C-alpha cells in the first residue's frame, strides 16, 4: 500500500501552489484556474506545473526557490535542539520538490562551480535526513499533541510518521 | 480539482464520502475548459489530472482492500470488487461444479449465448472468462453447491 | 494446498503463477474429501479455509494495484479490475457525457432494458450502477468524447 | 497500511503445526491432513485448527501452550539491553499465534482470576511491544541486515522492519 501513496504524494507535487513574480503582461487559462490575468510587478500564486510553463516561455519567475544558504541555515537551526524531537524546523509538503528543482538546475548548468554546490548541498541534505528522521522516530513513539508540527513535516516525512504511527497501533491491535 | 479530492484521501484513514456532486463539478470544468484553454496548456493539464483521478482510484481500492466501508458516487463500483472476491472464495472453496474451464451456471434474465436463446431457470455451462461478466451483469448466477 | 499458495504469495514479491491445472486439482480434492470427511470437521475447516482464499485473492489483487503484472488462472478477473479503474479514469477525466447519475451507451450486442430491445450501434442513457456491469459483459460501451 | 498482509499472516497461524499429545483414540479426516489415525500415548503433529477441534472434545492435548510466566521473562531479558537496538529476544513465528491463544482462553473462561491475569498480561505485552519497537525501528533506521536478528522476529515485526527500511531507501534515494 506504500507504493499507491508514493506515487500519490509524486503526483501531488505537481499542482503545489507556488508564489511566482510576473515580470511579463499575460493573460490566459487553464482547467484548474480559469482565465486568469497577469500583471507585471505583482506576486501571483499558481500551481507549480503552470509556473513552470510560465517561466519557461520567460512570462513569470518563480520566487520561492530553495538555495544553499537556505539548506545551511535549516541544518544549524535542527542542530540547535537535535535531542528535542518537537524542534522540527518548519519546512512545509513543498519542500523535497522545490529541492528536486534546485539540484536539477545545478546539474543542468554543468558548470565546475554548479557541480561544487550540488556536492555541498547533498551533502548538508544528508545530515538535515539524517537529524530529522531520528527525531521523527522518536516523536512517533512519544504520542504528544502534534498539530503544528505535522504541518511543518514534508510531505515525505509525513508519510514516515503517520505509517510508524499506524504500524504501531496496528501491531498492538493485532497481538492484543 | 482532483488533488483536493487525493490531498484528503491520503491524510484519513477511512474512505471519504465523495458525493456525485463533487464529481459532477470537475467534469464541468474540464467540459467548459475546451473552449477558451489552449491545446498546449489543456494537454499536459489532462495528463495530470488523469494520473492523479488513477491515484484516487487506487488509494480508495487499497482502504477497500483493508476492510474499510465505503461510501460515496462510487459505491457501486466497490459492490463489483466484493463480487470478484465472493466468486474468489465460492471457487476455491469447491462451492461450484468445475467442469474443465467450465462452471454450471443458472440463467436469471433470458440471454442470447452462442446464438441459442435461454430462459430463467435454465442451466449453462460456459467458460469462467465468460461467466463472470455474466454473472456481474445479472444475467447468470453460478450453481452453488449446498454443503453436507 | 490454500496455505501453500498463501505462503508463496507472501514472501514473493511478483505475482505467483498460478496455474489452472492447480486449482481443478484442490477442487477435486475438495469435492473427493465430501466421502471421508465427517460434516463437523468440514465445516469448521469451511471457516480457515475460506479465509486463506479471502487472504490469496487480496494479496494478489494488492500487488495488481501496486503495479504487478497478473499472470495465472485469475486473470480473467484481474482484467474486470482494469476495466473499473478505466471507467474510473475516463469518468473523471470528462470523457464521458453523464445526465444526473446517468451515462450515455453504445449498444454491442442485442439487449432488453425496461422491457425494451435495444440492438447494436443504439445509444442508451441509463444510471451508472446498471451501465458497468453491461460494460463488463460487452453489452454496452460508454460513448466517449475526445477532450483532446 | 499492512492490514492485508497481517490478516494473511493470522490465518496463515491456524495451520501452522503443533505438538499434542494424543489422550484417546480417534479416526477421521480432514481435507489438510487427509484420512489420520489416531492412538493413545503418541506425540503426533497436527494443524493448529484440528489440534482445538481435537482439544475440546478432550481427544488430545496441546502440549507447546504459553504462560504468563515466559511473557515475564521475556519482558525481563528485554529490558537488561533496553538501550541496544541488537537484543531483541528470539521469538519465532509461532509466538504471536501463541499469544493470541493464551488471551482467547481467558477471555472464554471469563473468570475473575482471568480478568485479573488478563490484565497483568496486557501490561507485560504492552511493555515488550513497545521495548521491541523501539529497537526494530532502530535497526531499520540504521539499515543493518542482520541474518541473525531477523530470523529473532515475529511474522509481524519482519514485516514492519522491511516496510520502513523499504520507505526510507525509496523516499531518500529518488
Amino acid at each position: 500500500m506504500i507504493e499507491v501513496k508514493l506515487r500519490a504524494i509524486k503526483r501531488l507535487s505537481n499542482v503545489y501552489t507556488r508564489r511566482v513574480m510576473i515580470i511579463e503582461d499575460w493573460n490566459g487559462s487553464s482547467i484548474t484556474t480559469g482565465n486568469i490575468e497577469l500583471v507585471k510587478g505583482s506576486e501571483n500564486q499558481l500551481p507549480q506545473w503552470l509556473a513552470i510553463i510560465l517561466e519557461g516561455k520567460k512570462v513569470a519567475k518563480i520566487e520561492d526557490k530553495i538555495s544553499i544558504e537556505d539548506l545551511g541555515r535549516i541544518l544549524f537551526q535542527e542542530r540547535q535542539n537535535m535531542n528535542t524531537p518537537a524542534s522540527l524546523v518548519p519546512l512545509g509538503k513543498d519542500f523535497t520538490s522545490r529541492v528536486q528543482l534546485y539540484l536539477e538546475t545545478l546539474r543542468k548548468d554543468n558548470n565546475v562551480e554548479s557541480l561544487e554546490k550540488l556536492r555541498k548541498s547533498i551533502g548538508i541534505l544528508n545530515e538535515i535526513i539524517k537529524i530529522r528522521l531520528r527525531k521523527l522516530i522518536q516523536l512517533a513513539f512519544l504520542n504528544i499533541d502534534d498539530q503544528n508540527l505535522i504541518n511543518g513535516m514534508t510531505e515525505e516525512e509525513l508519510l514516515i510518521y503517520k505509517t510508524i504511527k499506524q504500524l504501531i497501533k496496528e501491531l498492538y491491535g493485532d497481538i492484543i | 480539482m482532483l488533488d483536493e479530492l487525493v490531498k484528503k484521501e491520503l491524510s484519513e484513514e477511512e474512505i471519504t464520502e465523495i458525493k456525485l456532486e463533487e464529481i459532477i463539478k470537475y467534469i464541468t470544468l474540464i467540459k467548459k475548459s475546451k473552449t477558451f484553454v489552449s491545446s498546449e496548456i489543456r494537454k499536459e493539464e489532462l495528463k495530470f489530472l488523469s494520473e492523479l483521478a488513477e491515484s484516487l482510484f487506487e488509494l480508495r481500492l487499497s482502504k477497500v482492500l483493508e476492510g474499510k466501508v465505503g461510501k460515496g458516487f462510487d459505491e457501486f463500483i466497490f459492490d463489483i470488487f466484493k463480487i470478484l472476491k465472493q466468486f474468489y472464495v465460492d471457487l476455491l472453496t469447491g462451492r461450484y461444479i468445475i467442469y474443465n474451464d467450465k462452471i454450471y451456471c443458472i440463467v436469471q434474465k433470458p440471454l442470447i449465448y452462442n446464438d441459442h436463446r435461454v430462459n430463467e431457470g435454465d442451466v449453462l455451462v460456459l467458460p469462467m472468462r465468460e461467466a463472470l461478466p455474466l454473472i456481474i451483469a445479472s444475467y447468470l448466477t453460478p450453481y452453488k453447491i449446498d454443503i453436507e
